[PDB]
């Protein structure tokens, strides 16, 4: 499998280079991601009905306003279809028992609140949050990838998951440079 | 003429000034070591304007000076020198003679204007002392447990925290916590800091008098260590660390105590067989038996089985084989207590018969 | 004197504080979500802008795309409210500053907040939508000393859930 | 596969400049004054008078490091440069308490030997530093 590259190393926070038979190429990782994420997650909702958990140690201390501890209060079955179990601690606050998996890494408050404030005006009826709004991890956003026995992981991305050449907007998400970057050092 | 002393009287004292330095630093005089000669009394000094470190040298010294000197060069010099041989040191314009037998060497050194030092705070909050041994101890069981290079930049170190009479080390990465705990013969505020991986292991490197105590104070972001004539200051990791009581599980009520030593020689014999990426072993607990099963890409499998005074029920549980080493190598007890819950929820290990000691990973699904 | 002196917590949630008339539980996180959002809206009327603060070790937090664009719109109504933020990269951001009176939390459900405000007019977004970080939310319930201040919550601050007293032996008919 | 150099050519036969040392205070010696070299190419320059050898470097610095040893020498003075890693792994890779050191002037090879041992010889041609 000669594959869209081999990714060698880091570019000053935002991008992943890598290098193949043609030149490096820079993965703006983040984005690719996202869109990874999206088409993974969506994957995995049209089969078994739910997003893969994972459970963990240290909750996140919520502080969870008033009205989503009454979403909570609503069914939290669909919580646990896309992957967030959290719980009651009293007063107004929660605490997330376990995140999805393919995001953790952290801020699982955001993906908590993003889809538990979702759960107001039950309808549901959209599954569109899934989106960059439940996608509101991507990978890294500007701190670390590894020591690279990872990064080819993502630099996988696209292969058996489809809608890589244009992004959420259009803007590319990997290569520009070619070979023929000599014409930089003149 | 600035000093002249035996050569480990000299050696011995810039042995705690390596670590902290920094062989290339963006700060030329960083790579040096400071010798301050007052009083009859000489003083080596270092820093990387996080950790500073000072010890008293030898005495053989007459005037003041203030030098610079590079550290590396200095100490290989020293170092190599016969053990037993005099050391004279004189000072000429910008350079240290060094003179050994029929031996010279002519090092380049800078002012001791330009060496900085940290401005150390004068607002102690706390003070209390402690046998070296016991800290030492309690170090090497929570050390292996703390995130290195974590996005949580609190993650990346240990927290030592004093309450009471107790004092306690935390560390964790996410995926694992170690807990230790001891006595301390004072009464004080709740205080806690958030030492920095390389202040750790200066610690531990400094901590070689297992029958004396060391003190330790707590400043405005700031922790003091003195002990053998040596005192280190270092900067503290600003923020939280999380509330290490919700951490350790109380429900974990398969419990089975089994030897330290056949626990981890199984599991170093199994992971050879191990797969590479994902490092995982696989648990098996039944009345009277645990199995320890690893499994590769080629169709390899290596199981080991241990006999267990175990009478609950089953529970097959995947763990990251590299946790598990951590705490059945630095932990040096003759059994450990396994404490599990179920399949996807935290396990605890324990030394018997010792509440001062916890130890907390989470499974792998595998 | 009046409204007690705080003796203990309860649990996480309360704080218990004796006076007088007996001891009081107060709802530490509502009480504090109350005198946080008079203290912002007295900080708010006068002087124009929440106090900022600049913190070490700054958190990035995801940012999605039209929001990075709402940060293009006008920062200065953030800086406002006391958060400065800077864009890192690709499509993040992060928080060089955050408003004191708040500090440590969840930073980025306050920006986030703030930011996704921004899809004009309007101003009770400093509310419990800002005072989404109140108190410490269930722990950390700092001891005594600092409990009173707490207790020192609707002093000096007017202003829908009750934050105060049941004990009349009450929970003695609860337990008689 | 292929034609080894003879070696013959290459072992000098007038080197008048003998002396034998202790093969340990040499080694240390080097080792000491190696610390203040040039840590890439380790130029050292060996001063012989009568009754004294010494060993002497410098590095980028402007840093010079310098040792003697007394040895049992009377002829003519001559000063060579070395490269320091050839003179001391002879050192390391022996364990007799003596060499001995033949020299002949500062252009050509050097020998050493281990006395009452025919059968050990060692080259070194110097540099000029």
């Amino acid at each position: 499998l000669p594959p869209l590259g081999f990714a060698i190393a880091q570019l000053l926070g935002i991008y992943i280079l890598a290098q193949a038979e043609d030149s490096l190429l820079l993965i703006d990782m983040h984005a690719a991601a996202e869109r990874v994420n999206y088409e993974k997650m969506k994957r995995q909702r049209q089969e078994n009905g739910n997003l893969q958990s994972q459970h963990l140690l240290i909750p996140v201390t919520f502080a969870a306003s008033h009205e989503e501890c009454a979403a909570l209060a609503d069914h939290a079955e669909t919580l646990a279809g896309f992957g967030l179990e959290l719980s009651d601690m009293g007063g107004n606050t929660l605490a997330v028992r376990a995140a999805p998996v393919m995001l953790g890494k952290s801020d699982v408050v955001s993906l908590a609140r993003d889809v538990l404030g979702e759960l107001a005006q039950v309808g549901a009826s959209h599954e569109n949050r899934i989106l960059a709004t439940m996608s509101c991890h991507g990978s890294i956003r500007a701190g670390r990838r590894l020591t690279l026995p990872e990064m080819n992981a993502l630099l996988r991305d696209m292969e058996n998951t489809p809608r890589s050449n244009q992004c959420n907007h259009g803007r590319p998400t990997w290569v520009k440079l070619t070979l023929k970057e000599l014409d930089t050092l003149f | 003429l600035i000093l002249q002393a035996e050569r480990d009287s000299l050696l011995k004292p810039l042995q705690a000034f390596t670590g902290i330095v920094e062989r290339l630093h963006t700060l030329p005089i960083l790579s040096n070591v400071l010798i301050e000669g007052r009083g009859g009394q000489t003083k080596l000094l270092a820093t990387d304007l996080e950790i500073q470190i000072d010890t008293a040298g030898p005495e053989g010294g007459a005037g003041d000076f203030r030098i610079t000197t590079n550290a590396k060069k200095f100490q290989d010099i020293l170092r190599a020198l016969p053990a037993g041989a005099l050391v004279s040191l004189d000072w000429d314009d910008n350079r240290l003679t060094l003179k050994a037998g029929k031996s010279r060497f002519a090092l380049q050194t800078l002012p001791a204007a330009d060496f900085p030092m940290m401005n150390v705070g004068e607002d102690i909050s706390a003070t209390f002392s402690l046998g070296q041994e016991r800290f030492k101890t309690m170090l090497s069981q929570v050390q292996y447990s703390m995130a290195v290079q974590d996005i949580r930049y609190y993650l990346n170190g240990l927290l030592m925290q004093v309450e009471g009479s107790q004092l306690r080390l935390v560390a964790t990465d996410g995926h694992r916590l170690a807990y230790a705990a001891c006595a301390i013969d004072a009464d004080l505020p709740r205080a806690e800091v958030i030492l920095p991986r390389k202040t750790v292991l200066e610690l531990f490197k400094l901590l070689n008098n297992p029958d004396d105590p060391i003190q330790i104070e707590l400043l405005d972001k700031q922790v003091r260590f003195q002990c053998n004539g040596t005192t280190i200051v270092s900067k503290v990791i600003d923020g939280k660390f999380p509330d290490f009581n919700r951490v350790i599980p109380l429900d974990n009520d398969k419990i089975f105590v089994l030897s330290r030593a056949e626990l981890l020689g199984a599991l170093e014999r199994v992971s050879i067989l191990a797969n590479e990426k994902f490092r995982g072993a696989r648990l098996f607990l039944q009345p009277g038996l645990l199995s320890v099963v690893c499994s590769n890409n080629e169709q390899e499998e290596a199981r080991e089985e241990i006999e267990i005074a175990y009478q609950g029920g089953e529970l097959e549980v995947g763990f990251n084989i590299g946790y598990l080493m951590d705490v059945l190598r630095n932990i040096h007890s003759d059994d450990m207590q396994l404490a599990f819950g179920d399949a996807n929820r935290s396990t605890l290990f324990t030394v018997p018969n010792n509440p001062n000691f916890k130890y907390i990973v989470m499974p792998m699904r595998i």
